[PDB]
């Protein structure tokens, strides 16, 4: 049983350099309301642990 | 001071997006080979423009 099915471009892989505790910041919210899910995302360089 | 003045509009205009999404209709009339009355094909359609 299957109700839904999408797709599109994809969106996580946005690597920046190669090495260095962790390159970029993915970040996403969730939310759902009224039926319908919301996906909020953005991506950013970071230098730093923690 | 009268009365008012108002530029009544001239016409109406619409414009919704450029409806593309078109549900897949040809193939259910338009497909090779039909079902059996007594074993009917089912198909889902949603998430499109029919």
């Amino acid at each position: 049983n299957c109700t839904f099915e999408y797709v599109s471009q994809p969106f996580l892989m946005d690597l920046e350099g190669k090495q260095g505790n962790f390159k970029n910041l993915r970040e996403f919210v969730f939310k759902n309301i009224d039926g319908y899910f919301k996906i909020y995302s953005k991506h950013t360089p970071i230098n730093l642990v923690r | 001071q009268t009365s008012n003045f108002r530029v009544q509009p001239t016409e109406s205009i619409v414009r919704f997006p450029n409806i593309t999404n078109l549900c897949p209709f040809g193939e259910v009339f338009n497909a090779t080979r039909f079902a059996s009355v007594y074993a009917w094909n089912r198909k889902r359609i949603s998430n499109c423009v029919a």
